[PDB]
C-alpha cells in the first residue's frame, strides 16, 4: 500500500515541529538542554583542577 | 480510528523519518564506541 | 471470537505510531534516551581512567 | 447479584487493553522496565568485577 | 441524617474500582509496586552477603 | 453515577482478575522468599 | 456576614470528600503512606541491629 | 455542588470503607510495633 | 485606576480559598507538610543522639 | 466569579475546618517538640 | 464502552505485537544472562 | 508597528496576575520557596556549630 | 482577554495581599537572621 | 516552496511569546532557574572556603 | 492563530517587563559576583 | 491535519528562529571549550 518516500536532511528537518507542538515542548526541550549542562558541570566541576574555587 | 489519532500515511511517514534518524544515531555512537575503544580499551 | 494474525517485524513497526502518538511521545522519548546516556556517563565518566580530566 | 466469571490466564490476558490503554500506558510501561534496567546496572556495574572497564 | 452501612471486606473489597478508575490507576499502582520491589533489592542487595555477584 | 465512572458490572471483572493476578504474584513471592531464605537465613 | 458554625470533629470527617474526591486522591494518599514507610524503613533498616540481614 | 462532586451519599460511604480500612492498617502497624519491640527493643 | 483595599488578616485569610480550589490543592499542600516532616526527621533522626534506634 | 471556583460560603466553610484542625495539628507538634526536649535536650 | 476506550479488535491486535515484542526481549536477556555468566560467574 | 511602553516597577507588578493565574501558580510558588528553605536549612544545618543538636 | 483570565480588579487585590503576606514573611525571615547571628556568628 | 525570512535577534525575541504561553512557562521558567542558582550555590557552599559558615 | 494563544500587542508588552526584570535580575548577579570576589577571590 | 497542529509556514518560521539561536548557542559553546582548553587542557 501506501509508501513513505526517504526524508533528505537537514531539508526536511522544519517537519520535526509538524509533530511536536513547540508550544508545549520548546521549554521541556530547554530544560532538557540545561539538566545536561547542570549534570556535565557537576561532573567536571567536581574535578579540583577543573573549578575556578582557588581561595 | 487509531488509538493514537494517526492516519496510516501519518504513522509511515513519521516511522521513514524516524528509522532515518535512528539509524544515524546508531551510527555515531557505533564511531563513538571505536573511538572510545583506540582511546582506552574495555573488557 | 476474533484472532489477531501474527505480525512480522520490522515490517509492521510503523504500527507503532497507529498506538503511540509522536506529538506527544516523541519529545519524552529523546528525553528518555538522553537519561541513559547522562546515567550511562556518570558510570564511566566515574571512572578515572575512562575520563578526559587530566589536568 | 452478578457474580464475574474466573478468569483464565494467559488466555484472558488481551483484556489488560480494555482497562489500560496502550496510547496513554505504552511508553510509561517501557520507561518503567527502562528505569528498572538501570537500575539493576547501577547495582551490578557497581562492582568492579562485573563491569567492562578494566585499563 | 443518612448513616452509611458498615462494610464487610473482603466480600465489598470490589468497590474499591467504583472508587478507583482502574483505566487511570492500574499502572501507577504496579509503578508503585515495581518502586518498592526495587527499593526492597537496593537494602538487601546493598548487603553482600544476600548478593549473586561472587565472582 | 460510581465515582469512577465503572459501573458495578466492570467493577466485579476487573476485581476477579486483580484477585487471581494478586494471588500468582503472592505465591511467587512467597517461593522467592522459601528459596533467598534457603540460599542465605535471615533473622 | 455569613460565619461558619465551628465544625465537629471526627463527627464531620466524611466531610473531606465532599472537598477531597477520592477518584483522583486515593491512589496519591496510599503512595504518600507507602513513600513514609520507605522512608522510615531506610531510616531503622540502615541500622544493622534493627535489620534482618544477618547471615 | 460539592468541590469534589461527591453527594454526601457518596462522600459518607466512601468515608464509612475509610475508616474501616485505616482501623485495620493501624491495628496491623500496632501489632508490627509490639512485635519489633519484642525482637529488637528501642528507647 | 482602581485602587485595592488594604487587607487585615487573619479576619480576611479564608479569601486564600476564594483563589486556591482546596478540591485541588488540599492533598498537595498536605503531602508539601508530610515532606517537610520528613526532611526534618531525616535531619534530626541522623544524629544518634536523637534517635530511639539503641540495640 | 471566584479564581477557585468557591462560593463565599464554601471558602469560609472551608476555611473554619482548616482552622480547626491546623490548631490540633499544632498543639500535638507543641506536645511533641516538650516530650523531645525532656528526653534530650537541644540547643 | 470498554473502561480503556479499546475496541476487542484493537486490545488483541495490540496482546499480539506486545506478545511478539516481549517474547524477543526476553530471549535477548536470556542470552545476555548468558554471556554474562561465561564472562563473569555469579551465585 | 506596536511599540510597547516601558513598564514601571514596583507600580506596575501587579500586572504579575494578568499573565500568572495565582489560582494554579500561588501553591506552586509556596511549595518552591519551601523547597529553598529545606535546601537552604539542609547546607546550614549540616554544620555542626549551626544546629541546635547538642545532646 | 488577559492571559491569566484574572480581572484588573482581582490582580490587584491578589497583588495587594500578596505584598501584604511578602512583607509580613520578609520580617519574620529578617528577625530570625538577627537571633541566628545573635547565637552564632557568621562571616 | 514557501521559504522563512532569516530573523533579526533581538528584534524579533518578542516572538518567544507567540509560541511560548507565559500563562503556562513563566513561573517553570522561573522554578528552573532558581533550580540551577541553588545547585550553584550546593557547589560553591560545598567548599568551606566559599561560605560564610565561620564559628 | 499564534502558537501561544498570544496576540502580538500581548507578547510585546510581556516582553517589555521580561526584560526589564531581567536586566534587574543581571544587574544585581552582577553586583553579587563583584562583592564575592571581593570577599574571597576565584581563579 | 498536522499532528502538531502547526500549518506548514509556522513550522518552517519556528525552525528558522530554531536554527538561528541553535546556531549562536553552539558557537558560544565551541568558544567555552576552546577558552577552558587554554586554561585546563584535558586529555
Ligand atoms: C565517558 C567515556 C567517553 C565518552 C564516550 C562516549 C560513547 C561510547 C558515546 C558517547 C556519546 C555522547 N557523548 Mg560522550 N564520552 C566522553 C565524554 C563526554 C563529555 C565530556 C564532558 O567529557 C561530553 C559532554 C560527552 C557527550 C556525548 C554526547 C555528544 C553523546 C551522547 C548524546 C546523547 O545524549 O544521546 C542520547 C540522546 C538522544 C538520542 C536524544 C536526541 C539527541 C539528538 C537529537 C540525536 C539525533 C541524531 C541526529 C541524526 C543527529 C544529526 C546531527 C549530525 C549528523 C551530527 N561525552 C568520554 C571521553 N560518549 C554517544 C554518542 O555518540 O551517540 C551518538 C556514545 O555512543
Ligand atoms: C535481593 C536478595 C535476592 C533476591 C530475593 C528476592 C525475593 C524475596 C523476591 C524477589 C523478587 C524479585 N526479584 Mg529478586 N533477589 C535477588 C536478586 C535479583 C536480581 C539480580 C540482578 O540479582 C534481579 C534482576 C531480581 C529480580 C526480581 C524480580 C523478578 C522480582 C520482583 C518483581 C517485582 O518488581 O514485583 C513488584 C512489581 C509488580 C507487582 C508490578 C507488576 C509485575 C508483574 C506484571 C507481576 C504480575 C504477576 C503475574 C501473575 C505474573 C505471571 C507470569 C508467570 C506466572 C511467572 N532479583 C537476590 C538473589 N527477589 C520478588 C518476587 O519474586 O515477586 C513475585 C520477591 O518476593
Ligand atoms: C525496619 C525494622 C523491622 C520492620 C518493622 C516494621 C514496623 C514497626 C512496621 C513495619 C510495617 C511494614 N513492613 Mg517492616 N520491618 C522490617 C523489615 C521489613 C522488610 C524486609 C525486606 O526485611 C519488608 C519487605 C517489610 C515490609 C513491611 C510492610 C509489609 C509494612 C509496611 C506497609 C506499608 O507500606 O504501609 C503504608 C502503605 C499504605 C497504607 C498503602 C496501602 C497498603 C495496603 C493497601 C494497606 C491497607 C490495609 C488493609 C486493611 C490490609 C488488609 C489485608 C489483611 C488484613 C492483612 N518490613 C524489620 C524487621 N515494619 C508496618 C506495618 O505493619 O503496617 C501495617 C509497621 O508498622
Ligand atoms: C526525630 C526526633 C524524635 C521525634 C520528634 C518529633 C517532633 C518534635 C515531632 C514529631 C512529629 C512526628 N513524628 Mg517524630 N520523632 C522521633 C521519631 C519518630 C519515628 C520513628 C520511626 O522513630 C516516627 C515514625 C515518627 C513520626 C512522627 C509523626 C507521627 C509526626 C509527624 C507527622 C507529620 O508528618 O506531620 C506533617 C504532615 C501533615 C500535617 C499531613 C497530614 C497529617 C494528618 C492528617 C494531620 C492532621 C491533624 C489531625 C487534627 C489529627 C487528628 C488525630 C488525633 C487528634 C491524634 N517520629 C524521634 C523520637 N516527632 C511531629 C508531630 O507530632 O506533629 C503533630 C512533631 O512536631
Ligand atoms: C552489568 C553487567 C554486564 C551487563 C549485563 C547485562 C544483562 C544480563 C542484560 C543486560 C541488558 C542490557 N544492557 Mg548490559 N551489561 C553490561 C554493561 C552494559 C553497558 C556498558 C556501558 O558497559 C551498556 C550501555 C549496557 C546496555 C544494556 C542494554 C542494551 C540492555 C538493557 C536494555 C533495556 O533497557 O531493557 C529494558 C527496557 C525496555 C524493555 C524498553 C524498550 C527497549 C526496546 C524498545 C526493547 C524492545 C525489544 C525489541 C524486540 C528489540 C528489537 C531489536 C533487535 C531484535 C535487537 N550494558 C555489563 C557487561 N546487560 C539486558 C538485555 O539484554 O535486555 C534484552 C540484560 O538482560
Ligand atoms: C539552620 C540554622 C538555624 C535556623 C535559622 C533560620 C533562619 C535564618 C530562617 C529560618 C527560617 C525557618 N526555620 Mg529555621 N533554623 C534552625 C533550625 C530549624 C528547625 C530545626 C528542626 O531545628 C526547624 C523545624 C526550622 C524551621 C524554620 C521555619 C519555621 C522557617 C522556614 C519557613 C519556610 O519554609 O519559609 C519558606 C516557605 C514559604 C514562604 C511557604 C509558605 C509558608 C507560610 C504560609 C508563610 C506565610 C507568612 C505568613 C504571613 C505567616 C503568618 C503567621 C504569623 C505572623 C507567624 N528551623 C537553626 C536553629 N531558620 C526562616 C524564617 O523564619 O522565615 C520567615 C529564616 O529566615
Ligand atoms: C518578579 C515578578 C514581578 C514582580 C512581582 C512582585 C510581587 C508579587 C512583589 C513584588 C515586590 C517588590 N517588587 Mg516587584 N515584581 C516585578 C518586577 C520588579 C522590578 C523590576 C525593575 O523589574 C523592581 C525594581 C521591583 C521591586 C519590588 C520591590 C519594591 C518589592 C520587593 C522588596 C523586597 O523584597 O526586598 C528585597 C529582599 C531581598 C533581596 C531578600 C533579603 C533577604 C536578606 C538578605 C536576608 C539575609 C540577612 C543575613 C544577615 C545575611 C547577611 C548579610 C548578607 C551578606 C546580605 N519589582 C515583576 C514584574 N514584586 C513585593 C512587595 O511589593 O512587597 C511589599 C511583592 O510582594
Ligand atoms: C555561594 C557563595 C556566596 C554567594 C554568592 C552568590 C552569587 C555570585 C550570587 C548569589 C545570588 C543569590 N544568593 Mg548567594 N551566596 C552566598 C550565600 C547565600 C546564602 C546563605 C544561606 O549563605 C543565601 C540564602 C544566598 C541567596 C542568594 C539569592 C538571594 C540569590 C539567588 C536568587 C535566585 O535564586 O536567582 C534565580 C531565581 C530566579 C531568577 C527566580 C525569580 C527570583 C526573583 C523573582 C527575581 C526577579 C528580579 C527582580 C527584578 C527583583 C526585584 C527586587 C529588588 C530590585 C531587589 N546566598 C555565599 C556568601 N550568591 C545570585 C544573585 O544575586 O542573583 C541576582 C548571584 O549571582
Ligand atoms: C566546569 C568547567 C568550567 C566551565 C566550562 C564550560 C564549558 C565548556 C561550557 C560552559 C557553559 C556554561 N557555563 Mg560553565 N564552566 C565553569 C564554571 C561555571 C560556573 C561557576 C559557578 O563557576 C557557572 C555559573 C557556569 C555557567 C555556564 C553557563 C553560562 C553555560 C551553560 C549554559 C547552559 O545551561 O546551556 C544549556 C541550556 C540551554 C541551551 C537552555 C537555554 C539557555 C539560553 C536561552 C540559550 C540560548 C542561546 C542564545 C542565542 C543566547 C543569546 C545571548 C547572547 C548572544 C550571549 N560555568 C568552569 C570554569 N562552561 C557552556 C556554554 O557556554 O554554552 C553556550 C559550555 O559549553
Ligand atoms: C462546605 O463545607 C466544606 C467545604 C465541605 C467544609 C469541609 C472542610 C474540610 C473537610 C476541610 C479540611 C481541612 C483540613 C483537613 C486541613 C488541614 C490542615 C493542616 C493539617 C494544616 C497544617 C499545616 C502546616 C503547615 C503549613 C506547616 C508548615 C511548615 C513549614 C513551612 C516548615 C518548614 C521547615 C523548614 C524549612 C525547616 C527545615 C529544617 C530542617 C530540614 C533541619
Amino acid at each position: 500500500e501506501y509508501r513513505p518516500s526517504k526524508p533528505s536532511n537537514p531539508r526536511d528537518d522544519w517537519k520535526l515541529w509538524l509533530v511536536v507542538n513547540p508550544g508545549t515542548w520548546l521549554m521541556p526541550i530547554l530544560m532538557a538542554v540545561l539538566v545536561v549542562a547542570l549534570v556535565v558541570h557537576a561532573f567536571v566541576y567536581s574535578n579540583d583542577n577543573y573549578n575556578p574555587l582557588t581561595f | 480510528n487509531s488509538i493514537s489519532g494517526l492516519t496510516e500515511e501519518q504513522a509511515k511517514e513519521f516511522h521513514e523519518q524516524f528509522k532515518t534518524t535512528f539509524t544515524v544515531f546508531m551510527v555515531l555512537a557505533a564511531a563513538a564506541h571505536f573511538l572510545v575503544f583506540l582511546w582506552r580499551p574495555f573488557y
